[PDB]
């Protein structure tokens, strides 16, 4: 007698790493890289219309 | 893991044949009638 088991194949996907600038929503927002929010207390913005 | 695991082997041989292709959206699809082709006079009813 011969009786064996067969792993006939293996499949995988990939985590499609979307990039937020490669995206239609990107002109809604000036996304700014400011690494110093941790030591920051507060910011303000004044407006002169 | 950026793995080459699944398959990339041999690029098999290509041959032309009569068929039909429609464009429903950007998914382009065959068409097949399976009555006059193979179940012509066969006594098995078409599925």
């Amino acid at each position: 007698d011969v009786e064996f088991d067969a792993l006939l194949g293996s499949y995988c996907n990939t985590l499609s790493l979307v990039r937020f600038l490669e995206l239609g929503l990107s002109v809604a927002c000036v996304c700014t890289k400011f690494p110093e929010l941790a030591y920051m207390n507060e910011g303000r913005v004044q407006f002169e219309v | 893991n950026r793995e080459t695991l699944d398959e990339l082997e041999s690029a098999p041989q290509t041959t032309r044949v009569r068929a039909d292709l429609v464009a429903i959206g950007d998914r382009l699809v065959f068409l097949e009638a399976l009555e006059k082709r193979i179940y012509a006079a066969t006594n098995v009813p078409y599925p």
